């Protein structure tokens, strides 16, 4: 993924960062965002 | 041996204070021992 500079405030105790779904959104701090991606049509 | 601690201003006199109030970690001590009873320590006053 994609490291990003996170406005997020993270506690001295917490490391990861994990949004809806359980996933990891966050990494001691960086937010993930994937890449870009989807999908393609031919018309 | 988990300790998590939270402080807080109250201004009763004698009761409990209500509201909601998390308390955040402190400390993980990895040291592994068998308790079963505990006491608590106070200081006393002399003159
Ligand atoms: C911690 O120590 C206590 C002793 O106060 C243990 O409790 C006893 O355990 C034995 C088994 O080893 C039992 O036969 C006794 O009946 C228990 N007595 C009581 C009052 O509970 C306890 O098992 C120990 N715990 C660990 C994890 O070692």
């Amino acid at each position: 993924g994609v490291l990003t500079e996170s406005n997020k405030k993270f506690l001295p105790f917490q490391q990861f960062g994990r949004d809806i779904a359980d996933t990891t959104d966050a990494v001691r701090i960086l937010d993930i965002t994937p890449c870009s991606f989807g999908g393609v049509s031919v018309i | 041996f988990k300790i998590y601690s939270k402080h807080t201003p109250i201004n009763l006199v004698r009761d409990l204070p209500q509201g909601f109030s998390a308390l955040e970690p402190l400390v993980d001590l990895p040291i592994g021992i068998n308790i079963t009873r505990f006491q608590t320590l106070l200081a006393l006053h002399r003159s």
